């Protein structure tokens, strides 16, 4: 087990990730 | 100092050559998987590349 | 233990509320795989469309794809592993590790060191000029992106490790290699297609099929090693005929030693290229490509098509380092994991068995590492679409995954 006092749900992680991909996809390939 | 180099020879003699039957087993299971992963990574990479470049 | 406050500070995926069906473990595995793949398709934001070729070495071990969201792939995590292993493993740090307290700290402290290395390697990466235009802002921006893509990979890793099949470090490495083999063979610039044309124009440019050959060779070879076993006799001296033999996998130490080393080596070249074009070229001197001088030189690996026969001195010294290193990490690994006699005992009166193991485990350890280390180098000498060390790790990664499908099949 671990000492971490904050547990996050798997879906959350997936989410964040998706956010990151979408935002970055925009940033870079937004130029038209 | 040399007692080690000895025990090695011991286990080195307990080396059971692979049953061609088993070899093909692991050979087909691994190769099959690499394709699974590979095919997937291709289905994504190729089209995304096509695009990034067509738009660029 | 004086880090416990910090450990509590770091987030950590929730263990599954209840058991999860293999069906799900897959779907979970699948998603992280697909996310990983998509992440390698997005470049980092850099107003300036440019990058000085690529450090043809950092990617394979790292499951990375430089110039993108996953430019540091798994580097951070592994590099972190290298450290924790050296420190604890040798003795520079005492830890029973059979008692939770220890593991908790160990495990969690690696998890922290990895999150750290994300920026460390991100800084190091940008410094080494993987990008070029060091405009303090854009530079900070990239480091940030780079670092964060890896932090994600650390967490996705955890997801597989709790809701999926195998591990993240594993998935990613394999996934990267596998994709590479396939795109570089059957992609639109596919060697395999190129070769064919030449087999229709009577001018076969071997250089188009050679690498695919290597892949095939290295493959078969690595599979073989994955089939080697040791048959422990069981001639219960009771009655005549009450004999048997319990075969066990030969690569007792497993293939972990290959990543750990290959990783350490790769790191050494990054840090070196960094300290070089910064100040003191300590670890070596690099030029239009990489280091052609220094320890960094003597830890590089020439391949990606065929067998280079220009400087065999480099090869013999490299192979020496590879083998010893593999063994070093091999030992430590066996110690820190639970493959040591001391522990094995409990599982399998005590010293009876324990002392007997102490008779054979050690030599299997060194023999295994050494073996794979050799196998690694020869794989690299041959060169192959994928990496050799890559195809190496992959073959085994894939397999161990399959096994876990069986023990999870029940």
């Amino acid at each position: 087990e671990t000492f971490s006092k904050i547990r996050v749900k798997p879906e959350h992680v997936i989410g964040v990730t998706v956010a990151f991909v979408i935002i970055e996809a925009i940033l870079t390939y937004g130029r038209f | 100092l040399k007692e080690f180099i000895e025990e090695c020879r011991r286990v080195w003699l307990v080396l059971k050559k692979p049953t061609k039957d088993e070899y093909l087993a692991v050979a087909k299971v691994t190769a099959l998987g690499i394709s699974l992963l590979g095919i997937i990574g291709y289905i994504i990479h190729v089209p995304a590349t096509y695009i990034k470049g067509i738009l660029k | 233990k004086k880090l416990i406050p910090i450990l509590e500070k770091i987030p950590e995926v929730e263990l599954p509320v209840k058991e999860i069906t293999f069906k799900e473990k897959l779907k979970w595995t699948g998603i992280v795989l697909v996310l990983y793949f998509i992440m390698g398709c997005i470049d980092v934001y850099t107003a300036g469309a440019q990058i000085p070729a690529i450090f043809e070495f950092w990617q394979t071990i790292t499951a990375s794809r430089i110039g993108t969201l996953i430019t540091l792939g798994i580097g951070p995590i592994v590099t972190a592993g290298i450290i924790m292993q050296l420190l604890v493993g040798s003795g520079i740090i005492q830890m029973d590790l059979s008692i939770p307290e220890n593991r908790a700290l160990f495990q969690g402290c690696q998890k922290l060191l990895s999150i750290i290395m994300c920026f460390v390697e991100a800084v190091l990466f940008v410094g080494a000029g993987a990008f070029g235009i060091l405009t303090p802002l854009l530079a900070f921006l990239v480091i940030i992106q780079i670092a964060f893509g890896s932090i994600i990979l650390i967490y996705l890793d955890e997801i597989v490790s709790k809701y999926g099949i195998g591990s993240g470090i594993g998935l990613f490495i394999a996934a990267g290699v596998s994709q590479t083999i396939f795109v570089g063979a059957l992609g639109p610039e596919g060697y395999l297609w190129k070769f064919l044309n030449s087999l229709i124009q009577g001018v076969p440019n071997i250089e188009y099929i050679a690498p695919i050959i290597g892949t095939i060779i290295v493959f078969l070879m690595v599979v073989y090693a994955e089939c080697m076993r040791v048959e422990i006799p069981l001639a219960h001296g009771r009655i005549k005929g009450a004999v048997g033999k319990y075969p066990i996998k030969f690569v007792y130490v497993s293939n972990i030693p290959v990543i750990l080393a290959a990783a350490l080596f790769a790191n050494i070249q990054l840090w070196g290229l960094a300290l070089y074009r910064m100040g003191i070229p300590i670890l070596g001197h690099y030029e239009g490509g990489r280091a052609v001088d220094g320890i960094a030189y003597y830890l590089s690996t020439p391949y990606g098509l065929s067998s280079v026969i220009s400087d065999p001195i480099h090869a013999i010294v490299y192979m020496i380092a590879m083998i010893i290193t593999c063994v070093m990490f091999g030992i430590f690994w066996v110690e820190t994991t639970g493959l040591d006699p001391k522990s094995m005992a409990k599982r399998i009166s005590e010293k009876a068995i324990e002392h007997r193991l102490k008779r054979y485990i050690p030599p299997l350890t060194v023999m295994s590492s050494a073996f794979v280390g050799f196998l690694a180098t020869i794989a690299n000498f041959i060169g192959a679409l994928g990496g050799g060390t890559g195809v190496l790790l992959t073959v085994s990664i894939v397999y161990r995954m399959y096994e876990q499908l069986l023990r999870e099949r029940t």
